[PDB]
């Protein structure tokens, strides 16, 4: 959606990127993954 | 329950675990998960995390300034209650020295055990599928049947006789 | 203003969000244990009602004790339908009862008499050290968690026992006339009225739904990318989903 | 008193026991606090103060004095 | 200390009354006494799963109220015994030498026994030894050897030179913040002699027996449950399958233990973890009744103890009471002549200085029981006295001279009531009709 | 610290008058004058519903204490459509 | 302790000569019909109220500085210095201007509160002193900014914007003179590919 | 010394946690700072997300705040008892050693010094529940019948004493907690 | 969560649904059944109203003293047309029900 299109170049922003990968994470490892605040994962990810 | 990465309680890197074992592991029992879901809440001062204003502790409002003890306790032992999943505190010793200024409390949580709803993204299956059969066995029987009967037989012959 | 201003309002905007997420999430806390019940001791316990303190674990079933209860009253109502006739006379019709209403006066003091652990407020009530302990602050955050988060309390009455009952207001008055003290008042209202054995669930209804919003198809609605796989078990699933499946374009 | 007062104030702890054991009459073992200070008063002669203690129980017990178990059966009443 | 932090958080895990004391066979230590706070511990002193220890241990840190930490005696052993007088797998731990876990194997009483033994003998053997006779011995050399059960129907039976009779006087030099006593040897003359010893030293003595005389015919008198109601000792016998190999008194004292004696909380209908169920009959159960041996007993929809009476009679709860009443009273009335010969103002019998114990007695005992339930108060409508406490003293004029010489006082009486609880209840009804 | 509080502002301008190209509002807002009369602090009521049908969207408005001036521009343009 | 964080200029504080009495009070109101059954949706909560009573008086006992009150209040003659004058000076432009005031009370602290009502009057009793009461009520509140924290926003159908060089021909204002800095290089592509107005 | 002086010594304020404008973080290691820390040497320190002063312990030991605080009470304690007698030897009616105008000077040093440390906060105020004593301050003063003659001769009052209890910050703190389950 | 405190949860729903079924059923058969008559004593009594307080059995006539009573007050209200009539048309009026309070203890 945000990369090359038919119509230019467009620019993401950090939040869709950031649910897109922690969405990624959830499915690695079940529903029950936290990511949020506390995890040590969340401030591996979001860094 | 919640699950994440495991936190070495005595040294806080990652549990790569032992030389023997080593590799990456999971917090799995709701002790572990709920130690250090405390120990990072109460580890980053408030406002110091980017992308988290409002997470941490703020420390910066009693170091520093003359303070009641009365008034620390209760945040400190607020910001416990914040998990969900804690059932009560049991004690609480908090003691200030005056002569090094230094204040140091001691309590202690109890927290229950959950089951684990489901093992599919964990490892193991917990199911038997049969094992299909060898050789001409399935069309023209089993020589066990024979053995089975041979030992009951032989195994009565010696109950009777006594012993 | 200036650069250094900039600092100053951002601290505005943290501190006071910070302190809604701490009362925000512990009301939120409420609501999702189902397994804790409150029950408040207005009168009786040296009568009889005894009995039903001892039964309290501190845990899951909590007692609310009050240095003193001043005043308790118990209304009940009921409404009259009445209807005129030819006779310059009015008759009368079917009546209703109107639920019925229960309010009481108590005060909780910074110099305790009777320090009973089993009571909720005296959880961490130093023993020796009463008034450095902040009772009168202690109870208005656990009497204020109780009634924004509408549980059904149970009050233990002398006379008898009431069950769900919501609470509807109160006060707290640190007037100079006493002192060293806090005078609450509450009302309370009676409010009338998945897991577990499929043997005893019976049809239920959700109603239309749509799309399940935690899997695909809604990425690409929302416009998203959809998750790669993890790899395991490669070129058996491939050849099946992407043939009995296919792929949304 | 005046030290305990203050101590009580400062700290919080009020109660003490207080008992008074009467001679060929009525006596009284209960927990008693100060209720209110006295009023100094210098003058000529040597002056007199007045303490109030409140006590939790005021009722008077005959304790020594015997016979009492076998007169109270004594009493009729309906 | 210097402190290179602000803040320093440690996570970490583990830390009449409560502790209680199990006497058991061991050699995991010099010392007479150690306290534990949980089975982990015991572990890394060498006590191998299933052993007698281990089991009391882990009966009683698993109840509803459970002691916070319980002590472990250690009274010196020769050899230890498997029996193997019932068979179906029959695993068995050993640890030798404080690390060596070995957990033998066998499957299938003699072949059994002596293929156990030969299994022993295998291994290290060159610290240990085996040897059948059904049962097989086992026996140490200078290192620690602990045995225990892991599956089966065998039982383990340790054996000592030394008698329960001597070494108590010895623990309790060490320490005595301990109330409940248990012991492992279960012989009549032991649980004989621990009775007596529990009565001078103020203890509450447990045992569960495995007798089968325990519900025989009340004419029959021949378990110990008989010898004790003879000589009227107050220990809380019972009657259990498992009272062997599982040790069940952890779970009886982890009932008690967190619940202060003031409350007057009685033991009729508490739930045991551990214990399983009474499967006499009426008639069995109604002798065992007689004896004072109380049963664990499967209720309607659930399982339940029956009675917390005593070899003596009384029921459990007012002993702890008793006990407890001692104690404080004890404790306060020291504690106040302290202060006061502490000022230089020591107590005299002068009879104006007397009298203040009347506030000192009454304050710390007695209405610290009222409040809790403990004591009654009030009046009888039908026998006309009042349940309140009193409290008498004797004058100067009646203390003879002896004592002043002797500087004693004497004859002081107190009176208390107790709260007694409910057990059972009979309903009777009858249905008439009008006419 | 501020709250959060609301704002509005209303403009009126020349009458509309229709041509032969397509008619844009935005163009009539400026009066004779110049600048429009444009109402910020006064207390307004109105309601404005919206559909998709052949009726247009109607709105409804109401003004408490206008000054003389500005109704009397109204009195005035009674035969035209202000935009 | 937390007394001494306010400065001067950023968190000022307002201390009051006495305070008689302060209540807090909350409300809650339920459905007044039998519900269908658990339904306990039934419910909703109200904002929370708070009111006091205190006094300003000319003969003050304590004038600590900190106090914004006693910003230049002179030391030995207070009754000069018309104290009651300068806290209503203080307390209308808190009220006007709708601040989010913070309470610090004996038992919890109240943030995001503002002021509906307050009343002043000067009796015939207590002369030189004034009675102050106050009541204030919850706010459940809800550029330059990093672009990390940007959201997607919208600003409706939007029209010429400002007084520009084609809004000043809508309004028949004549367009402003271009100052010549620099007339030989825009001025040849500046009307050739923008054009003019007209 | 710019954080420290526009700030009145009665406030009691520490200087433990200030940040100092200028400085530079201190680099040593660990065990080089407790080391330093031995010798009362104080370093200026690049802590969590900032950096900020350590600790205000003079070469001595005592901590800095205590020693401008003791200080500060020297100089009002003694202006104040001076500045009232210049005013009674100016009207012609100079103190007296007669036992009747010695006990004056109680309200003289209660009310300069002593009560404007209490309403700032500098002076503790109140009882001890396990050592059992008060903080309230406390003056005695000696009577005409225990001046030795030669102090009469020379016109000199001496052995007069004042007690006074100090306010402390707080430095350090240091949780303690253990996650037991339930069985 | 645990399973123990679902062993909880249904405890507290269980045991609060049993209160209903108690109220709730005794008013049901109040109801159902029509032939008792209750009856309230206030004052009355000594002044040969217990000509009929006799009358009274323990299953179908139910008697009700309290142990004391304060007052008691009765009242009837009417209502007429404020508008002049048309004129004889008395029946410009209508009759409300008596209202009766009283206080015990």
């Amino acid at each position: 959606n945000y990369g090359l299109t038919g119509s230019g170049f467009n620019l993401p922003p950090m939040d869709d990127l950031v649910q897109e990968t922690k969405k990624t994470f959830k499915s690695a490892f079940g529903e029950d993954f936290n990511t949020e605040s506390n995890s040590v994962a969340d401030k591996l990810i979001q860094i | 329950q919640f699950k994440d990465l495991l936190l070495d309680p005595l040294t806080g890197d990652l549990d790569f675990g032992t030389p023997g074992d080593r590799g990456m592991r999971l917090a799995l029992t709701n002790q572990l998960s709920l130690r250090q879901r405390l120990y990072l809440r109460f580890a980053i001062w408030a406002g110091d995390w980017y992308f988290d204003e409002t997470f941490g502790f703020p420390y910066r409002t009693f170091v520093g300034k003359k303070t009641v003890k009365a008034v620390l306790d209760g945040r400190i032992k607020s910001e416990v209650r914040q998990e969900p999943d804690v059932l009560q505190i049991t004690d609480f010793q908090s003691t200030m020295d005056v002569v090094s200024r230094s204040y140091k409390c001691f309590f202690t949580v109890v927290t229950a055990e959950g089951e684990e709803i489901s093992l599919a993204f964990v490892g193991e299956d917990e199911y038997q599928y049969p094992t299909p059969p060898e050789s001409n066995v399935q069309l023209c029987g089993d020589e066990g049947v024979i053995i089975n009967f041979k030992n009951k037989l032989y195994y009565l012959i010696n109950f009777r006789l006594p012993k | 203003i200036s650069p250094a201003q900039q600092a100053q309002a951002d601290k505005r905007a943290r501190d006071a969000a910070a302190a809604k997420r701490k009362q925000d999430t512990e009301v939120s806390n409420a609501k999702s244990r189902e397994d804790i019940q409150y029950t408040m001791f207005v009168s009786g316990l040296r009568r009889g009602r005894l009995n039903e303190f001892e039964r309290k674990n501190r845990t899951d079933d909590l007692a609310i004790l009050f240095d003193s209860v001043t005043t308790h009253t118990y209304t009940k109502d009921y409404n009259k339908s009445s209807y005129a006739v030819e006779s310059k006379a009015k008759a009368s019709d079917h009546v209703t009862t109107q639920d019925g209403k229960f309010t009481f006066s108590g005060t909780v003091t910074d110099s305790p008499y009777l320090i009973d652990p089993r009571n909720m407020i005296d959880r961490d009530t130093d023993k020796e050290n009463p008034m450095l302990a902040r009772r009168p602050a202690k109870a208005i955050e656990i009497l204020e968690l109780i009634a924004d988060s509408h549980q059904l309390v149970t009050l233990v009455t002398e006379d008898n026992i009431l069950s769900n009952y919501v609470i509807t207001s109160f006060q707290v008055d640190r007037s100079s006339e006493a002192g060293s003290s806090i005078n609450v008042q509450v009302t309370l209202e009676e409010f009338r009225f998945r897991t577990s054995d499929p043997k005893k669930a019976k049809n239920a209804n959700t109603g239309t739904k749509q799309t399940a919003e935690d899997g695909a198809v809604d990425d690409s609605a929302k416009q998203k990318r959809q998750t790669p796989y993890i790899g395991k078990n490669a070129e058996t699933k491939e050849r099946w989903e992407n043939a009995a499946i296919g792929t949304t374009d | 008193l005046a030290q305990w007062q203050r101590q009580a104030n400062v700290t919080g702890l009020i109660y003490l026991p207080v008992q008074v054991e009467g001679s060929q009459g009525l006596s009284l073992n209960t927990i008693g606090w100060i209720q209110k200070q006295p009023d100094l008063s210098y003058g000529t002669e040597v002056g007199q103060m007045d303490w109030e203690i409140g006590v939790l129980d005021a009722w008077l017990s005959p304790d020594q004095i015997q016979g009492i178990a076998a007169g109270i059966t004594g009493l009729l009443g309906l | 200390e210097y402190q290179d932090k602000v803040v320093d958080v440690e996570v970490s895990l583990g830390t009449g009354f409560e502790t209680p004391m199990f006497l058991a066979m061991h050699g995991n230590f010099p010392e007479r006494i150690r306290f534990y706070v949980s089975t982990a511990g015991m572990v890394a002193d060498g006590f191998a799963v299933g052993s007698p220890a281990y089991q009391f241990a882990t009966n009683a840190f698993a109840g509803n109220f459970a002691p916070q930490r319980v002590a472990i005696g250690r009274m010196s052993i020769d050899s230890s015994k498997v029996d193997f007088t019932g068979t179906t797998e029959q695993v068995v731990v050993n640890i030798t030498l404080n690390k060596v876990v070995k957990a033998v194997k066998i499957n299938v009483p003699a072949q059994i026994a002596t293929a156990l033994a030969d299994a022993v003998t295998a291994d290290l053997t060159g610290k240990a030894t085996a040897v059948a006779t059904t049962y097989v011995t086992v026996t140490a050399s200078p290192n620690v050897v602990s045995v225990g059960k892991g599956a089966g129907v065998y039982k383990i039976v340790n054996e000592s030179s030394e008698t329960v009779a001597t070494v108590l006087p010895s623990v309790i030099a060490e320490n005595h913040n301990w109330y409940f006593l248990a012991t492992e040897a279960r012989s009549d003359a032991d649980i004989v002699a621990a009775a007596e010893f529990a009565k001078a030293n103020y203890k509450l003595h447990i045992y569960n027996s495995t007798d089968v005389d325990a519900y025989a015919p009340e004419n029959s008198a021949a378990s110990v449950f008989d010898t004790l109601k003879s000589l009227s000792y107050d220990s809380l016998g019972t009657s259990d399958a498992g009272a062997d190999v599982d040790f069940t008194e952890g779970s009886v004292i982890g009932a008690m233990a967190a619940n202060d004696p003031s409350y007057g909380d009685s033991l009729h209908l508490k739930t045991m973890p551990g214990m399983v169920p009474f499967a006499g009959s009426d008639t069995q159960r109604s002798n065992a009744w007689s004896r004072n041996a109380n049963i664990y007993r499967g209720l309607y929809g659930g399982g339940s103890y029956i009675e917390g009476k005593t070899s003596s009679g009384q029921y459990v709860d007012v002993i702890r009471f008793s006990h407890w009443v001692k104690f404080r009273m004890e404790e306060s009335v020291f504690a106040y002549m302290k202060r006061r010969s502490d000022m230089g103002l020591s107590m005299k019998m002068s009879d104006e200085d007397l009298p203040v114990l009347k506030s000192v007695l009454m304050n710390n005992p007695i209405n610290i029981g009222i409040r809790n339930g403990g004591i009654l108060t009030g009046y009888d409508t039908e026998n006309k006295v009042s349940y309140d406490p009193t409290i008498i003293i004797p004058k100067r004029a009646n203390i003879p001279t002896n004592d002043l010489a002797a500087r004693i006082l004497r004859d002081v009486k107190v009176e208390l009531v107790y709260n007694n609880s409910l057990h059972y209840v009979k309903i009777r009804a009858s249905v008439v009709l009008d006419r | 610290m501020r709250a959060m509080e609301r704002t509005y502002t209303l403009v009126i301008g020349r009458p509309v008058v229709i041509g032969e190209k397509p008619v844009n509002i935005e163009k009539f807002a400026n009066t004779s004058k110049g600048d429009a009369y444009e109402i910020k602090d006064l207390h307004i009521e109105f309601n404005v519903k919206k559909d998709n049908s052949k009726e247009p969207n109607k709105g409804y408005v109401t003004v408490y204490n206008l000054s003389d001036e500005v109704v009397n521009y109204l009195s005035v343009n009674q035969r035209e459509s202000l935009a | 302790n937390e007394f001494e964080r306010k400065n001067r200029t950023d968190d000022l504080a307002i201390l009051f000569d006495s305070v008689t009495t302060h209540t807090y009070t909350k409300d809650y109101n339920k459905s007044s019909y039998a519900v269908e059954s658990k339904a306990s949706d039934h419910v909703t909560t109200q904002d929370g109220k708070f009111t006091f009573s205190g006094t300003v008086t000319d003969s003050p006992y304590l004038i600590d500085p900190r106090n914004m009150i006693d910003r230049d209040t002179d030391k030995e003659n207070p009754m000069l210095a018309r104290r009651p004058a300068k806290a209503i000076e203080i307390l209308e432009l808190i009220a006007d201007s709708h601040q989010l005031v913070t309470l610090v009370t004996e038992d919890n602290i109240l943030s995001n509160y503002v002021i509906t009502s307050f009343q002043v009057d000067r009796s015939s009793e207590a002369g030189s002193s004034i009675n102050v009461q106050v009541t204030l009520e919850e706010f459940r509140f809800k550029r330059t900014s990093d672009p990390k924290k940007a959201k997607n926003a919208n600003t409706g159908t939007k029209q010429t914007a400002e007084d520009g060089a084609v809004d000043d021909s809508a309004k028949q204002k004549r367009q402003t003179p271009y100052i010549g800095k620099n007339a030989e290089t825009k001025e040849r592509w500046e009307n050739a590919a923008i054009g003019t107005t007209d």
